[PDB]
């Protein structure tokens, strides 16, 4: 290793980073879009649209 | 989504057929919630005095009571239409007798009405009866009514998105999928049967063998009629939160005796009905509500099963006040 | 404007520190 | 008045109703039923008496001759009259028409119950161009595995004992269909390659599983005639083997579970 | 008697097959169906808690039945088990069909024309439609298919009154209603 | 488990023998390709395919009819996209909506329904003619054509011929996802309930049918798939234990057997006949019964329960109801 | 690698160029489109048509 | 052993990182998802919404 | 806050612990 501290790195030798690459890739977007829509489809916390709240109001 | 169980479950025809309704426990617990905020019945009051006719000078409909019954009254329908507003809504604060806020002439028109109901249709309501809150539900708006589009939500206390709008005009097909219970059933049944007493409901015929001179090309029905028919029995299936097997024996729709619950003939009155409330009472209204109100073909708004049942087989579960206010009938 | 509201901070900075920290 | 009315009670339906049923009966038996009576009719009988006709209405039964005439020369004719001309080595349990019967010798050489197999035509599968159908791949060579799996060449072939019986030398193709059907082991011990059909091993990573018969008994699986090609009744030869030690290998597949 | 019936049947036919030292298949097969039976006359009712919920013997009866059971739930078209079940049974059809009349050309290919070879079947459908599952896979796949008429269909059956209650339209909702484009 | 019946452990690649047809070895069309996955349940190899005349027909008309079904399923949306897709299933293209008896309808109601119904049509018999020639064009013999035939002919029978028959555009099926399924019951309550029409049953007997001897032929070769039963068609010109033991098999169970050809016979019997069943049935009702359960009433087929909640007489019949 | 100060570029040795490209090619349509025609079906931040919004108005 | 003290390490001679790893990757992920929809279903600890709890307020 | 309801931290904390001191 060059000037390595621990042997972290050896992972890659055991589990492909083009695996992980891609996983990674589409589970971050899954949950960006779980959270993205499950807020836009509140009440506070949509941004997009007038205030459906009726925050208090009524 | 997947509604958990138990079930409640009931029988309605023959043992080993399958007909009974069924019920997701939870969900009546929510309505029963729901429909128990009707107020309670007001203190009775001894009948003392001479008849309103004498003491007031506008009253046209409830002559009959003494001072303070009368009071009572409109404490009640207070209650039941608009309690926000108050008294004021629909008054002059000083000179109670002045007709000058619009309410004021639909409700004498709505007092006639809930009268007639609760005595020439004593075959739909029986001795449960109905008042203004079981259409109102404590709001000047009745949180389900219809126009002559169908419209969404159904629910008018919640706000419409962009597509629901009825200006939007993409959104037409679910605003009436939402109507008949999200089948893709493409007629509004509201406005076929409800409106007025211009069709026939029923499609099936009544002999084995094709009746010879009604049967073939121009004599016979457009199987459009059948759907149409399909439609309004979806709608007044969820409109009563129930399924078919309540009234009828699937084994043969068309077909009454041993094949149809009594409920069923209930319901025949029903829609009897409805149609005269609409055709007589709530209809003509357009020319005393202020365009606010009114629909896009400029007509008032009117009611159908949903508008008292509110999703229950019977309205606010069957809870009356038909002993405690005798103003709003049955009459003599 | 986080008023003892570094819950998220909390959450979000912790892990990235040690992430940093343990795979040298 | 009505449409479809042939009296005050008939209609034109309730005579269709009959009309179809009719139909469905008549194909049934005066056809399909025939038909089906074209393979091991007309029925025998080694008790009963004096018989030469079935359950009664058949004796008609089977159907005239059909003459299938075959994609590389000659004809066959259905129904025929194959006679069975091996001398069974079968005793019975009792003379009765339907008691079951016991091998006397050894039942999967003397090729009885599930160990029987048909006298088929002593001649090779045949492809569409005139080659032989089923070939090992030391002959059809432009054939070759699908990357990705495991070549089995190489892997010890296990019994039902836990015990290693050889080692696979080739797989054999079917040419027209291309598919795998035989595994040509190297049984060990003796100077012989037995075939096993592949339905009858579970191949896995480092071993070949075959349950079907004992370790023992993979020196008699029935010889090959030519090296490299194989007839329509040695295939039937070689898998009868196999299947009849899944009642024959040990004396407790005869039992049964109590 | 007939639960009875059925699984004495099915073992009946376990020795059989040990007999003749072919495979289980037909059997576990057969399990299927009887599995469904199960399914409407014994677990189903078992959740509602009655036998009431099952069905009545009678040939004109028993479709009572499934018709009133059907409108029980506004509109059983709707029902996506239905839906596959549906399907598979449809593809089943055609499929026997198909294989039925595949065969049975190769055999009997008119005239004193020969006998045609697997070649010849392959060719057939892969110029019709382009491909050719192959001979043995046909059997396997028909296995598949005919066994999903129920596999899928008992889904729909059990979901309908113990986990669900409402109209079977009404469930599709959760397409229709995703918030961002309602 | 023996896992060489459910899946395929070790594939085999090399090259595919084509058969020269009788005429169009010249129209196969396209790059055969493979997939190791479709490899695990059949052959791999997807093309090429057979082009020639019948299909650029069938292509034609067929594509003509979608486009138009699509299109006025758009316009019902009102040709915004995001709608569009999300309400597809609720759209469709219906027939006529008035009583016009069987006059070529308005555009805008029914018209538009019409055309793509002739197309639909158009493809479907080009599509035969691919079928039934290219049987011709390798010697085979013509059984697929005729089975497919006959389900054509119940198309045509729900589609127009019963229309007709009653003379009434009106009783078309609509296109589209869920309002073909509408139709269904629509249909079946205008002519008093379908479970109790005949043909119904025998259709749905011969469909039931089909799956119980699809599982049991598919169950019974691969049961005997160690001996090469697959080889369906050598078994029948040279009879080997495969087929032995799955004859006997059936005789041992049920009593009777077939052959290894003749079970193809009764599958492919079976299958017709669920169309053939349908077409009857259809062409009988709104012709000659109007409704099925009365009509099973008449001829006391029809089962008949006691009252469980108190029996209901028909309000409008009634002294002083109204309308 | 020209004057390079990391390994980076060694990605494209591991990972096929080809596939990126015509996965982010799509990726990238598809969330496009999402914004646009999600935009496009509120009441606020809708150009495209009349402010049927009414903002507050009525 | 590199200055160890138990054999616990001889684990991953018997079981598989790989197999390991992916696999607690995928129970948290659902144990989590699980958790904080199911908080977010509730009345009394939603974020993301007004407090719909009417925690005694009517 | 986290007054007398140390439950999430023993529930928490003492696998922590030991899982720390046993494997290593
Ligand atoms: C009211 C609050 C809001 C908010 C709060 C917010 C927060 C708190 C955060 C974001 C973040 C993000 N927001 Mg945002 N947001 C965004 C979009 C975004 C993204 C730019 C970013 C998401 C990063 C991510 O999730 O990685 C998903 C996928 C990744 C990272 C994949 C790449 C890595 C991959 C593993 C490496 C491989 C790459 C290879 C070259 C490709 C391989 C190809 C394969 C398939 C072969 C849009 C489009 C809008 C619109 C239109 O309104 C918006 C509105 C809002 N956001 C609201 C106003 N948002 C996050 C961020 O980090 O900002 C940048 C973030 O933390
Ligand atoms: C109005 C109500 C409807 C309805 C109500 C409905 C219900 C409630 C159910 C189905 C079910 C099914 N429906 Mg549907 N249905 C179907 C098709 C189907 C089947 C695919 C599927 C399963 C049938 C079944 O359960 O077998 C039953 C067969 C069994 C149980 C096996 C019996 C065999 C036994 C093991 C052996 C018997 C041996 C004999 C006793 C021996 C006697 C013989 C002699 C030789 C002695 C079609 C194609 C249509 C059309 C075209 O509209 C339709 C319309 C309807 N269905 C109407 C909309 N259907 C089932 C399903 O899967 O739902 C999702 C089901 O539960
Ligand atoms: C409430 C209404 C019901 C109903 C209504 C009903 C009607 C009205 C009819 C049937 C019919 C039938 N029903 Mg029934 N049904 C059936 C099953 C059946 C089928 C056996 C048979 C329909 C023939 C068929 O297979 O269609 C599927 C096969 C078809 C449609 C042929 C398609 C072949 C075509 C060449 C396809 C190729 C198309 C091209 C690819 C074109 C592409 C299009 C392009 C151009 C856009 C079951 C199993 C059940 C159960 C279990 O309850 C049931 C209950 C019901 N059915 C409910 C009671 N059913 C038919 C019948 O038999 O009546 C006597 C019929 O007319
Ligand atoms: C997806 C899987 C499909 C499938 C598969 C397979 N199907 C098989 C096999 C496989 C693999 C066999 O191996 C086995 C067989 O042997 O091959 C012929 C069999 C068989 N499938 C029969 C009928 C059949 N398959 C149906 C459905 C599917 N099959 C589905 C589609 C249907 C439908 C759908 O209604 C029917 C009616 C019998 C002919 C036969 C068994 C005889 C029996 O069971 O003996 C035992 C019982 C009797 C002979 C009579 C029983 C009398 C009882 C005691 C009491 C009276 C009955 C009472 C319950 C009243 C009900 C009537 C009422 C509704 C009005
Ligand atoms: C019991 C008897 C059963 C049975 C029997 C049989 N069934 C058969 C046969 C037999 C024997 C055949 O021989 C034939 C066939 O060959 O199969 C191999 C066939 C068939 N049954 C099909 C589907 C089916 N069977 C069903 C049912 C039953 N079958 C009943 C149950 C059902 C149901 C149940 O819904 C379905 C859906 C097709 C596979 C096939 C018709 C192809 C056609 O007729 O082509 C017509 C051609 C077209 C529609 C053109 C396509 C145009 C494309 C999509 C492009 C349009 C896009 C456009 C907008 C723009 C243009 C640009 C473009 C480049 C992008
Ligand atoms: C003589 C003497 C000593 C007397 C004294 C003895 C005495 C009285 C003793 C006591 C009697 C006792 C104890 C018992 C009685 C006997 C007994 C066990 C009887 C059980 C009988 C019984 C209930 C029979 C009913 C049969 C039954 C359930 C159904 C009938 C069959 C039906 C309706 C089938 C559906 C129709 C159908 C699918 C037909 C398909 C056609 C065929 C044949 C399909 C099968 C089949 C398939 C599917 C193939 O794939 C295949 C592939 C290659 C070759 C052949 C075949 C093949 O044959
Ligand atoms: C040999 O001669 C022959 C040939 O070769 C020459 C032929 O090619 C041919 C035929 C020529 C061909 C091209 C054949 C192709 C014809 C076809 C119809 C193939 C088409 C098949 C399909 C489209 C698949 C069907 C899919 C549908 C109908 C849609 C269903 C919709 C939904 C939502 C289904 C959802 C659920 C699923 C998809 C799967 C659910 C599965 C389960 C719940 C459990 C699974 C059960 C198992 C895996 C079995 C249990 C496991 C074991 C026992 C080990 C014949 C006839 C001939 O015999
Ligand atoms: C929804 C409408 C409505 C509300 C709310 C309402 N009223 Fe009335 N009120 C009427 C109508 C209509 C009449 C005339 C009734 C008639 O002619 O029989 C009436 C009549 C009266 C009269 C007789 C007028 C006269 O000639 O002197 C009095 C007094 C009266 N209301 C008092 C009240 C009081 C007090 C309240 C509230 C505490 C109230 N009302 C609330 C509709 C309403
Ligand atoms: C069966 C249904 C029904 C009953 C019962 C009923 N109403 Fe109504 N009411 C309506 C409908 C529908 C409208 C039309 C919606 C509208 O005008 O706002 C309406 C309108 C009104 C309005 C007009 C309010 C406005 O702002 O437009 C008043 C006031 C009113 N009702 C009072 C009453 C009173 C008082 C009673 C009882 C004595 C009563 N209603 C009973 C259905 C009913
Ligand atoms: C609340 C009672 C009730 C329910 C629930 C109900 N119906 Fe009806 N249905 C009726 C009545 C009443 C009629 C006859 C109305 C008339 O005479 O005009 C009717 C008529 C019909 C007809 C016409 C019969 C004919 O004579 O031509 C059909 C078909 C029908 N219903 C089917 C359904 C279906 C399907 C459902 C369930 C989706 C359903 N109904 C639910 C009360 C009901
Ligand atoms: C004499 C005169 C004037 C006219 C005679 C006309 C004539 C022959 C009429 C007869 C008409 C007939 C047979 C009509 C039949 C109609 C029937 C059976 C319709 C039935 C079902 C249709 C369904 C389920 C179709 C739904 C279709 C869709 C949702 C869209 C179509 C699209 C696809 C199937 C996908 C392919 C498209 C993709 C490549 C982009
Ligand atoms: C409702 C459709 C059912 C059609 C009937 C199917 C025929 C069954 C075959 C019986 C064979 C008779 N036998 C024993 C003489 O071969
Ligand atoms: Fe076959």
């Amino acid at each position: 290793a060059t000037e390595y501290r621990t042997a972290s790195w050896k992972l890659w030798l055991i589990l492909d980073p083009r695996r992980v690459l891609t996983a990674l890739f589409v589970y971050l977007t899954v949950i960006a879009l779980l959270i993205h829509f499950g807020l836009l489809s509140t009440d506070r916390l949509n941004w997009w649209e007038f205030q459906r709240g009726l925050p208090k109001a009524a | 989504c997947f509604e958990p169980p138990p079930a409640t479950t009931t029988q309605t025809g023959f043992r080993g057929l399958s007909m009974g309704e069924v019920l997701h426990p939870a969900t009546v617990k929510a309505k029963k919630e729901r429909d128990a905020q009707y107020p309670p019945a007001l203190a009775a009051v001894k009948a003392e005095g001479p008849p309103v006719s004498q003491v007031y000078k506008n009253v046209k409909v409830l002559g009959n009571l003494t001072e303070a019954e009368f009071l009572r009254t409109m404490t009640a329908i207070t209650e039941w239409v608009s309690p926000q507003e108050g008294c004021t809504y629909c008054h002059d604060e000083n000179n109670l007798a002045s007709e000058a806020k619009y309410p004021y002439v639909v409700a004498r028109r709505m007092l006639e009405m809930t009268r007639a109901i609760n005595t020439n249709w004593t075959q739909h309501v029986a001795q449960t009866g109905v008042t203004c809150y079981t259409c109102h539900r404590g709001t000047p708006l009745p949180p389900y009514v219809r126009y002559l589009e169908p419209t969404l939500p159904l629910n008018n206390r919640e706000t419409p998105t962009h597509v629901e709008r009825v200006e939007t005009r993409s959104g037409y097909v679910v605003r009436l999928a939402k109507y008949t219970a999200y089948s893709a059933l493409n007629y509004d049944p509201f406005t076929m049967f409800l409106a007025n007493d211009k069709r026939q409901v029923r499609v099936v015929p009544q002999t084995a063998l094709p009746l010879v001179g009604v049967s073939r090309g121009k004599e016979r029905r457009p199987l459009s009629d059948a759907y149409a028919t399909f439609a309004l029995m979806m709608s007044i299936s969820d409109s009563l939160g129930t399924n078919c097997t309540f009234c009828h024996n699937a084994q043969t729709f068309e077909s009454w005796g041993k094949k149809s619950t009594p409920q069923r003939a209930i319901a025949w009155w029903g829609i009897r009905m409805v149609r005269d409330l609409n055709m007589n009472y709530l209809a003509p209204l357009n020319a005393s509500l202020p365009a606010s109100r009114l629909g896009r073909q400029g007509e008032a708004p009117q009611a159908d099963c949903r508008t008292c049942h509110q999703g229950v087989t019977k309205p606010l579960f069957g809870a009356s006040r038909l002993k405690d206010y005798p103003e709003l009938g049955p009459i003599k | 404007s986080d008023w003892n509201l570094w819950v998220p901070l909390g959450i979000l900075g912790i892990p990235t520190i040690w992430i940093a920290l343990t795979y040298r | 008045m009505y449409h479809g009315a042939l009296a005050q009670h008939l209609d034109i339906a309730q005579l269709v109703w009959y009309a179809q049923w009719l139909v469905i009966w008549t194909v049934v038996l005066l056809y399909l039923r025939r038909e089906d009576r074209r393979e091991g009719y007309p029925l025998v009988e080694p008790l009963g008496l004096v018989k030469l006709a079935p359950e009664d209405g058949q004796v008609y039964e089977l159907p005239y001759p059909k003459t299938f005439v075959l994609p590389h020369g000659g004809t066959v004719t259905v129904p025929r009259r194959r006679p069975e001309t091996r001398e069974l080595k079968l005793a019975q349990t009792d003379g009765f028409e339907g008691a079951p019967l016991q091998p006397t010798g050894n039942p999967l050489v003397d090729a009885v119950g599930p160990a029987s197999y048909a006298e088929r035509a002593e001649v090779v599968d045949a492809t569409v161009d005139g080659k032989a159908k089923i070939v090992p791949l030391r002959v059809a060579t432009d054939f070759s595995i699908a990357e990705g799996d495991v070549d089995p060449r190489g892997l010890p072939v296990v019994a039902a004992d836990g015990v290693e019986a050889g080692t696979v030398t080739d797989l054999w193709v079917d040419r027209s269909e291309h598919y795998f059907r035989y595994l040509e082991l190297s049984v060990a011990g003796s100077a012989r390659t037995a075939l096993i059909p592949l339905g009858f091993c579970d191949v896995k990573k480092d071993k070949i599983v075959v349950t079907s018969i004992l370790s023992e008994q993979f020196a008699n699986v029935p010889r090959l005639q030519s090296r490299d090609q194989i007839t329509l009744r040695e295939e039937d030869k070689v898998s009868a083997y196999y299947a009849g030690g899944l009642l024959y290998a040990t004396p407790e597949r005869a039992e049964s579970l109590l | 008697c007939a639960l009875g019936a059925f699984i004495s049947w099915m073992l009946r036919e376990v020795e059989i097959s040990r007999k003749l030292g072919i495979g289980w298949h037909v059997p576990l097969a057969f399990c299927v169906p009887i599995f469904m039976f199960c399914v409407l006359q014994v677990f189903r009712p078992l959740l509602l808690g009655s036998w009431g919920h099952a069905f009545p013997y009678g040939i004109l009866s028993h479709l009572d039945w499934v018709n009133n059971f059907g409108y029980q739930y506004l509109n059983w078209h709707y029902n996506p088990g239905h839906m596959s079940s549906v399907s598979f049974l449809f593809v089943n059809a055609m499929a026997l069909g198909l294989h039925g009349g595949l065969i049975l050309s190769v055999a009997n290919p008119g005239d004193g024309d020969k006998v045609k070879t697997a070649e010849h079947e392959n060719q057939y459908f892969r110029d019709v439609v382009g491909y050719s599952i192959g001979a043995l896979s046909i059997h396997r796949l028909g296995l598949f298919l005919a066994s999903n008429i129920f596999l899928t269909g008992a889904f729909g059956t059990i979901a309908s009154g113990p986990f669900w209650t409402r109209g079977w339209p009404e469930w599709w909702g959760w397409w229709l209603d995703i918030p961002f484009w309602s | 488990a023996d896992y060489q019946t459910i899946y395929t452990q070790i594939q085999a690649r090399g090259p595919h023998i084509t058969v020269s047809g009788e005429w169009g070895d010249n129209d196969r069309v396209g790059k055969p390709f493979y997939s190791y996955w479709l490899g695990k349940i059949g052959d791999a190899q997807i093309g090429p395919i057979y082009l020639g005349a019948s299909g650029i027909a069938a292509f034609a008309f067929g594509s003509t009819a979608i486009l138009i079904i699509l299109f006025n399923m758009a316009a019902e949306v009102h040709f915004d996209p995001l709608q569009f897709f999300r309400q597809f299933f609720w759209l469709g293209l219906y027939p006529p909506k008035a009583q016009y008896g069987m006059g070529i309808p308005p555009l805008h109601d029914g018209g538009w329904w019409l055309m793509a119904g002739l197309f639909m049509t158009l493809s479907l018999g080009s599509w035969w003619i691919r079928v039934y020639s290219r049987a011709r064009a390798l010697g085979l013999g013509t059984h697929i054509a005729w089975n497919f035939a006959a389900a054509i002919f119940f198309v045509l029978c729900i589609g127009c011929i019963h229309p007709t028959l009653v003379g009434s555009w009106s009783e078309g099926v609509p296109f589209g996802i869920w309002p073909h399924i509408d139709w269904l019951t629509a249909f079946s309550i205008r002519y008093g309930n379908f479970y109790y029409c005949p043909w119904h049953g025998f259709s749905i007997g011969f469909a039931y049918g089909c799956g119980l001897l699809f599982a049991a032929h598919g169950a019974t070769i691969l049961a005997v798939a160690r001996f090469g039963g697959d080889r369906e068609i050598e078994q029948i010109t040279d009879r080997g234990t495969a087929v032995e033991r799955a004859a006997l098999f059936w005789r041992w169970t049920i009593g009777f057997n077939a052959t290894i050809e003749s079970v193809h016979r009764w599958g492919w019997f079976f299958s017709l006949m669920v169309m053939v069943s349908a077409s009857v049935g259809i062409l009988l009702t709104g012709t000659f019964v109007d409704n099925w359960y009365l009509w099973c009433v008449k001829h006391g087929a029809a089962p008949d329960y006691p009252a469980y909640l108190p029996a209901t007489p028909d309000p409008a019949s009634l002294p002083g109801a109204p309308k």
